[PDB]
């Protein structure tokens, strides 16, 4: 998968983002 | 208190699953993701992959991608992590933590906290075995019994039936990869003495209810 | 891949201020925060430093944390003698799309001073050949602060495989064992002329030999 | 004046928003 | 490229009021804050204000609330910073500054950038004066031209209308207790040459007009 | 709440000098810090960014720490460029806007010591007759920037009606001053001489005029 | 601030396709052109098309129509390069850069700024090929190691495991007729030290996945 | 039509040079001609645009005129830094696009350093792999110029020659490489083999023989 | 197809 | 007691010479004729010649006639072999044996008895070199490296870095028309464990100091 | 002239197993036949001469028979120890020197026999990149411990650059041997589909792989 | 050369000689 910084995966698994 | 409560110890056989369950309280399950961890013995923490217990949504590691199922019980609190198609390289301690996320003021990564007492998984295919004692040969000598192949834990070693104390330095066991556990105890005693005195190692493994007396005299 | 290393070990006198480090890249310590946990034996990790500087209530501030780039250090200051606890570093991955941590350091508050570990090696035994099977034990004893890494050497040309290694153990005098084992057949351990086993502690290294015979 | 942290300062600036901490209190909020 | 021009020098007695600009170009205007701050001669900077040029919001430091006005124009792609009651204290270099603002992704803090050239503000009481220019005489010798008691900044000087430029040195000016400049310049010249050629300094003081031609001689 | 920073700070070319920043928990402990170059008479070039990040066109020499309300810019492989004043900068949050160091004048030392030149000029007769008396002292070619000027009347020593200019860069690199004594025509014939005394690197230079029969 | 990122290099095969991108930040993307140029080694810049990213809309070089898609992505902001039917001539670096266009007041052209960092695409008949090493031997000495037959870049060398650093000086390759690189490094070393010290050079070659640990010492 | 434009230039520091460019009248004679600095490890960078106007960031050394269809770049003042790349950038009604100069290379002159040079035969591995390869090793010059020649019994070697081309040093000097690859029967045919490398008109030869 | 001046062009493409 | 001692092994470059010695004791050495025979690896036993150690007559086979030299040291009561002109095909273990002769009362064949314990003879022109590392590429996947090409023997192969030893196999070496050795070393693996896990093989060759990681991965 | 003797022979352990030796009229049908035990590491072991004497020490389970030019050695009740190769010795007169055979190899059955296992990997691309290309067949886990391996290229067998190393025991008593075919990329990319068969007690396994 | 028969040759070889036609050839050669 495509590298994502720290924040944006947080936000994306606790905001239901993808 | 924010405490994360999980399962006790498993021990299971290759080629099977094991369900490790982590029981969040003190706080709200809903509003903060679980990590779940690992660390084998003597190796470095591995990540595994990490849920969020409202939306469900659970992300993994490539290394585990398709063998682990990270689930939650918002009803129970508990956040579960399955392992599928165990292997002896998955023997390690287990440990769930919670995210604390991101404070959206400061910007601040608040870190992972609290973290799970931890869970030992121990995945082999022995058996019960007893061991196999082999002596130890070479102004003071060093000589000894080696204690092969038994398990499980432990073995009890004692020279002269406990009459030799002085110089006796029992080492703990080894894993190797068979599955098979190891140990050496070694004797410091006078070269003199040799002669005349005879050093009888007691190799005593309850688990199989097996005692050895071996005798170890320089070759 | 894209991983965390930091040093095996660590270790100084009551009282002073050791620095243990924690270097990554920048997919995981240049881009994002990095984190600072105590590990305990028998416990769990307790967070000392967040967000690179930042320490939470109820952590000595002995405890301080500094970043430069895609390097970062852990400061302990005024040591107590429960200080001595693995400590390891944390940071997410973009790569990896998840965290990352080190190796763990094991810092050690000196109550003694330091000694050189001593190695006794066996050969196999003739009972265990006779078994077709062949055993190498090297033990390690009466070594401080207690960490080493053996090597094992079979006519100047190091051998991996077959190497069993035990943990260090606190033993009765407060300083640590250990054993490694090296598993063989008959065969190889007759064709060549002798084997050794090297012990490093401290960076000096302690080395046994023994003969096929 | 109270005293807020920079992204929070930066945030009410470039959005419109002093008034106001977990992401579901933000969806409570909103 | 992105640019932040900004306005030329001001000079203002006490209790005006001042309005410095900032052009803006390179980047979109109204999705950026702009930040207003100042520097006094040998103090450190001072935040001043900010404002949000996409919705005019604009605030300011407690020290400066009710004497600074922060505004925009999206038209223009200009900001505009007015102090008031303006006093000794008030003189400094006025810069304005781009917040490149977070990235939301990362979380990471960009930095202001970039910077206006910024723009000196001096508060003198002090009125536009031109100079007097006075020769100054003691292997080779040293003509100088004593350029004296004007105001405000700057005053050119130069040697037989440019001819001579080898030798010639021209210190900056120092700023007196009655309000007012003084500058001196040298020219390094052979002694034999001395009793032969002559030297004529040129002084040109803009603000006032004036233009003085003084030749240096040696004094008998 | 402000930020503290070193006056100065100054090495040879090819070194490494590190410039300090000092907060408190409402600036640098909760926030970021950002560094900037200040060239003489151009507009600050951002240097580092959320504590160590650089922008594209800034080289991997500069770099950036912080270690809590601490922070710290780390220049290596110092060129004849980096001679400039370097500022770090931080939000703060009781002031609800942005604070500044004082800055550190960064000097790299490209050339030898170099004693000033010193030329007194007394009144000229055309200021004289004007009812006014200025000495011009004349310092040039001097380095580093940093000269000691003092007057004397008949050897004892004048402290008011002094003016003296900061130093400034001259095209050979070197560094040039002024220093002015204003005073009446009687003060000017009252006295047998006046010095211009100008120490440098703990060397002096001095030079007199007198007023002319 | 405008910046152009710009996609990894890239090694295909004769006949294959290519696909370099270039991510736009710190402009409007729709509001500025987007220009495709390539430089082959020892060559001018060749200018082969470009595109307005509002409206999509793409014009080629006579030389490359029929071979080259120029498109873009407004939702990443990036444009994108096809080039079909790839051949030895095709290896360059491939640029895009931004079209400033004309000021309607003062009728100025404004340059082509910024630049992307470019792309390699090197079009090769070879395939992936870990090095050969081999020593190289003759006041002062010269050692070395011939790092041969390896594709495609890049090669690191060190010796001693990074401890010897003095007197080390790798020089760049060289490309051969059959399409494999080779280079040298070399170290001076004291003529007394040669026999008694012991030099290592550690070769590794990422894309073969390729480690080699090779002593040099004199004939 | 394309942008004629000098293969190289070279000035001490601080002197003034000039870099020309030449076109038609459907590039240069019609349209405005732009100036770019090419780094070797950088984007290029604008310099002028509008055949003499510079970006905010560009220093006052750089300037560009026109005269019809040739223009000229002119850097005063050269500066370590200022060693680069540059080529002219036009529009080509004909081509309907964008034509480039061939680039000038710009290097800013420390004194002449005669090369180092270092002949390695193959070694007996290489050999027992039936292959054979001379190295021969070019280091510490100045300027970044050197011509290669190989010899088998003084007759000249031609093919099986790959020389690459010349890289910046540490100590911005320039290194070059060249190999030559051939047959372990032909490396036991002759007697011995010559690496021969000429700069600034001076030659420097060594000399490597089978051993036995 | 058809020589066009640069500005000429541009003002095409952009429209 | 009867016994014939034989010098030792022999290595020798083609076009050379060797002689090989025969210590005869406990008989009388002048009173029985001495065979030289020698036997190729893999092959028959060949005769070569054989001598009377009083006499000091010598007869050879017509396959060796000009080319060996039998002699005899009654002093010693050592009986020397010497061939010339050795080639690869020389390569063999050379061995001495008395013969009995016949038994003039029963007119019996006593047999040739006893056996030297025989000297292995290497010819070969090759000289030290490292090897070259293949990958080999193909329920349970057969993958391995090939290690090829090098002299003199031997060479240690493990993967990675000796932590997988189940289902590892390394074969013994072939010795080619070269006079190089090569061997191969396969590890069996699961099918399923390919694409998480890697697999390198680590070629140790300590006669030419090198040292090869190669990783081999399906193709 | 030579003598002619099995590759092998085979029996469990207190079996009777014989083994021929075949010559002519000028070396056994004219003189006496010799029959010799050749442990690994050891001299040669004379067990009968003149056609049936055996030396005091050698068990009487060795027994010798003579018929014209064919002879025979048997051995009753076989013990683990009688594992070893066995040649027989005879003069020839024609060649006035001694012949031997070319040795059979008894094995005492431990286990029962096993078929090989064999795996077939063509060169890699690494391999043909370097201009030289090897297939390589690798057996294990068969049992006596004998095998013949021959190559197919398109059904046409093909020995020229085929290597093949004698079986070496293994960790489980079983077998092991490898069999290396050296070939021109351009013969690998010719052919549609190289074989190797591996015969093992009367029976083939093979294995089969394509250039692709 | 010619094919001569096993004991022929050792009897040649043995005593020195084609013109051939317990205790060893040097005890008989001491008997005769």
């Amino acid at each position: 998968e495509v590298a994502t910084p720290h924040r944006a995966a947080w936000l994306a698994m606790m905001l239901g983002i993808d | 208190v924010q405490l994360l409560e999980q399962s006790g110890a498993e021990v299971k056989r290759p080629g099977a699953s094991v369900k490790v369950s982590c029981k969040a309280s003190g706080y709200t399950f809903t509003s903060y993701a679980i990590h779940w961890v690992r660390q084998a013995p003597g190796q470095r923490l591995e990540w595994m992959g990490w849920i969020n217990p409202g939306n469900g949504n659970a992300k993994y590691s490539q290394r585990f991608q398709g063998r682990v199922i990270i689930s939650r019980d918002t009803s129970a609190t508990t956040s579960y992590m399955e392992l599928s198609s165990l292997t002896s390289e998955d023997t390690a301690v287990y440990s769930c933590a919670r995210d604390r996320g991101f404070d959206l003021l400061t910007g601040h990564y608040l870190g992972l906290d609290p973290w799970g007492q931890g869970t030992l998984v121990t995945v082999s295919s022995a058996s019960t075995k007893g061991p196999s004692v082999f002596p130890l040969a070479p102004g003071t000598a060093a000589l000894g019994c080696l204690v092969k192949d038994y398990f499980p834990e432990p073995v009890t070693v004692s020279w002269n039936s406990g009459a030799l104390t002085s110089g006796v330095h029992t080492f703990p066991a080894v894993l190797q990869s068979s599955g098979l556990y190891s140990l050496s105890s070694v004797v410091t005693v006078p070269s003199s003495s040799l002669g005349t005195q005879t050093y009888i190692c007691n190799v005593n493994h309850k688990p199989s209810n097996t005692k050895v007396d071996k005798k170890v005299e320089p070759k």
